[PDB]
């Protein structure tokens, strides 16, 4: 029963590869490691809990004690009930993780849907040798902002403008 | 390259939903492990004492 | 000398607990240490020690201390012999531990210095190989006519300095079906069971082998011929190319898988994945002092939804095509880790 | 089981150095240090501190040593060993490990050749 969880963790972890640089998920993932091989070593190591009174007592002859320990175990067998005590913390924690998730794949979705977009467009809306400067100016008041703020201030430099661009410079 | 990169959060949130459930529910619900391991000491008490 | 050979006795008296806790008889292996020549002390550790891994109701101590007479010594071997032979023609199986048997030797040799024989080489009865093949040949693998029984015997040689060129070490490593070397020289070098790969010799490898680590995948098969190799082009040869410190680099850390702590018998269920383990996913190991904790990790993560593989090996003995991929596949995903 | 698994894998470390330093003592009498690797070497040098460390003067042989005797505890000695092992006195010479007790012996002698001797 508990192949399917740990395989679907490890599934996780497989496609963990990008999210590289966490801090406590993977000290998580050796706590539950440690506590299932506790659990797995107490369980195999468990004698069972109980004195055999058929046989285990009556090789000793003269006890006068094995009556008493007995009725002691008797009477502890209710050693403890369980502690199912988290219903809302961690249910806080669930709701948490739930509003992170949508959110995320809301983003994620949009995002997919925004990027076929982008290529469908870019594949036969590309004017790479009739673009329309007037189109640019219209499309980015950016570019214009940033036209006139630099003739204003008077440095006509445009840095970094011959690192890809040619002069063919007679000079 | 970025298009190839966000297609894989297309479905992490499905895998990591019974993840961040079922880690919680496993690492809560070794009470009972505990509860047995009182009873398993007493137990071995036991057997100890009266192979003495 | 105290270069394991009781340790490895021992480790094979214990990893029987596997198989004698169930009720399969015909994998229910009754074991007889005889503790010839050791001192008492020696013999109370021992018992004690069975007593702690549920061991001792399932084996047989026959004790010869030093300080009892050179007959008793003498014979509680073939005593013990007597008592493994009568499970062995009841339909069971004996493993018969003749430890030390060296003491036995000397002990006869007494014998027959003070009964006025007189001796053969270095003052050495006549009769310690006839007394050596008799007492060892009463053990045997019984046919299905005389009840499919056997009587498994572990005999020990104590030389002296590291001389298996000796009378009394090669008389009995010519009656035993095999020998396991150990020298201290491997016991201080790392390999804790001390294994002497290149004088270690099984006269039955295909057979009498677990099906899961005996071929299976072809290497685990000429893995002998392997570290015999490893052993030919050690650190001392020439480093000659990319191949060489491939096959360099295995061996190493093979033989650095090999060590395995004492009282901690691994059972084939869990040998097969680590051999496995050791001709593919081994070469990019973290370190070679890291495999001890390698071994460990590996072993949980087998036990981690896993364990079908496990209990499939365990079960059905031979390992499938499927089973090799899965076993490929599992030790992929935990090199990547 | 009984020793307590730390001070155990320093006394098999130990082993590891020594039996390497004998196993390669007959190239290093033939051919020398130099046709060692780093790591051999490191592991002779090492060997040979150990080796020399080992030595310990005894109360009853002061006549002998000309130096005091040292009574070293276990806790001690283990401690040394396995700082030792680690390399944390790979710079001291091999000779300040020579009839000396603890680390801190080691590291008083190797000031006293280092500083008043050189
Ligand atoms: N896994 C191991 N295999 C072999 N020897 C070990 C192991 N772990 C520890 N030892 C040490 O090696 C020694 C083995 O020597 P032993 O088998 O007693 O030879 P002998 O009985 O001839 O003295 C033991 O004293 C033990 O302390
Ligand atoms: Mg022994």
């Amino acid at each position: 029963a508990k192949s399917a969880a740990n395989k679907l963790d490890w599934a996780k972890v497989i496609s963990s590869l990008r999210i590289t640089g966490s801090t406590a998920t993977q000290l998580s993932s050796f706590k539950k490691r440690n506590d299932e091989a506790r659990r797995q070593l107490l369980e195999l190591q468990s004698q069972p809990t109980e004195v055999d009174f058929s046989h285990y007592r009556s090789v000793l002859k003269n006890t006068s004690v094995i009556d008493k320990i007995e009725s002691y175990v008797k009477q502890y067998k209710p050693v403890k009930i369980d502690a199912s005590k988290q219903l809302q913390v961690i249910e806080s924690f669930e709701k948490h993780a739930m509003t992170n998730a949508k959110e995320t794949e809301s983003l994620v979705s949009k995002e997919l849907k925004d990027l076929q977009s982008t290529l469908d467009n870019i594949q036969s809306a590309r004017p790479f040798d009739e673009l329309t400067v007037d189109d640019l100016t219209k499309i980015k008041p950016e570019i214009d902002a940033k036209v006139e703020e630099m003739v204003k201030k008077g440095k006509w430099d445009v840095p970094g403008y011959k690192d890809r661009f040619g002069n063919l410079n007679v000079m | 390259d970025r298009i190839d990169s966000v297609s894989q959060l297309q479905n992490v949130a499905e895998t990591t939903k019974v993840l961040f459930d079922v880690s919680k529910e496993t690492v809560e619900l070794e009470s009972e492990a505990f509860e047995l391991k009182q009873k398993v000491e007493l137990a071995h008490e036991a057997k100890a004492v009266l192979d003495s | 000398r105290q270069t394991g050979k009781t340790a490895v006795a021992l480790d094979t008296i214990l990893n029987q607990k596997r198989w004698n806790n169930g009720s399969d008889e015909s994998k229910k292996l009754y074991c007889v240490y005889v503790a010839v020549g050791q001192k008492r002390s020696t013999v109370a550790q021992l018992v004690q020690t069975l007593e702690q891994h549920d061991a001792m109701k399932y084996s047989i101590i026959v004790a010869a201390t030093a300080s009892e007479a050179a007959p008793l010594q003498y014979l509680a071997p073939f005593t013990a012999a007597s008592i493994g032979e009568w499970f062995r023609d009841n339909g069971k199986h004996a493993l018969i531990v003749y430890d030390d048997l060296s003491k036995q030797a000397v002990a006869y040799r007494q014998l027959s210095l003070l009964l006025r024989r007189p001796p053969g080489r270095e003052a050495y009865p006549g009769d310690v190989f006839y007394l050596h093949s008799r007492l060892l040949e009463r053990a045997a693998k019984l046919s299905e006519k005389e009840g499919s029984g056997s009587l498994t015997a572990l005999p020990v040689i104590e030389t002296q300095g590291g001389d298996v060129s000796a009378y009394i070490p090669t008389n009995v490593i010519s009656i035993t079906d095999g020998q396991i070397f150990l020298e201290a020289e491997l016991f201080y070098k790392g390999i804790r069971p001390a294994i002497n790969v290149g004088l270690s010799v099984s006269r039955v490898g295909s057979a009498a082998q677990v099906k899961a680590l005996k071929q299976v995948a072809g290497s685990l098969k000429l893995f002998l011929a392997q570290y015999r190799e490893v052993a030919a082009f050690a650190q001392f040869g020439s480093d000659l190319d990319a191949s060489t410190k491939q096959t360099l680099v295995r061996g190493e850390r093979l033989t650095q898988l090999l060590k395995q702590n004492q009282y901690s018998p691994l059972a084939t269920e869990e040998q097969v994945p680590l051999i496995y383990a050791g001709v593919n996913g081994h070469l990019d190991g973290i370190e070679l002092s890291r495999i001890g904790e390698f071994e460990s990790s590996f072993l949980s993560y087998l036990k981690s939804n896993h364990n079908e593989l496990l209990t499939e090996i365990r079960e059905k003995g031979e390992l499938s095509k499927e089973l090799l991929a899965s076993l490929k596949s599992a030790t992929e995903s935990f090199v990547a880790t | 089981a009984v020793v307590g698994q730390e001070h155990y894998d320093v006394a098999s470390k130990v082993q590891e150095t020594l039996q390497t330093y004998k196993s390669l003592q007959d190239i290093i009498a033939i051919l020398g240090m130099d046709e060692l690797s780093e790591q051999d070497k490191l592991t002779v040098e090492r060997a040979r501190k150990i080796q020399r460390f080992l030595s310990q003067p005894f109360a009853v042989a002061e006549v002998f040593t000309g130096i005091p005797g040292k009574l070293v505890r276990l806790k001690d000695t283990v401690a040394s060993f396995k700082a030792v092992l680690e390399g944390k006195y790979d710079n001291i010479p091999e000779h300040a490990f020579y009839m000396v007790g603890g680390i801190e012996d080691v590291v008083a002698k190797a000031e006293k050749l280092a500083a008043e001797a050189n």
